[PDB]
C-alpha cells in the first residue's frame, strides 16, 4: 500500500523493482541450496498504482 | 509447489 514492489522470496531476494506484484525479486529459498529470481512480470498496475499512488494520490 | 522462486501472493496482473 505504497511500495511499488513486492518479494516472493522464501527466505531473502537480491532485485527489486516492479508494481505491486509485478516486480521480480530472488529467493534464496530458505530450504534450498540454490536462490533463484521471482517473477516480476506480474502487472499489478492496480496493487502499485493504488499501493503507493493509491494512498499518496 | 513451485522449487525455486516463489510468490508474494495471489499477484494480481489483470
Amino acid at each position: 500500500g505504497s511500495q511499488v514492489f513486492e518479494y516472493a522470496e522464501v527466505d531473502e531476494i537480491v532485485e527489486k523493482r516492479g508494481k505491486g506484484k509485478d516486480v521480480e525479486y530472488l529467493v534464496r529459498w530458505k530450504d534450498g541450496g540454490d536462490c533463484e529470481w521471482v517473477k516480476g512480470v506480474h502487472v499489478a498496475e492496480d496493487v502499485a498504482k493504488d499501493y503507493e499512488d493509491g494512498l499518496e494520490y | 509447489a513451485p522449487p525455486g522462486t516463489a510468490r508474494r501472493k495471489r499477484k494480481a496482473d489483470s
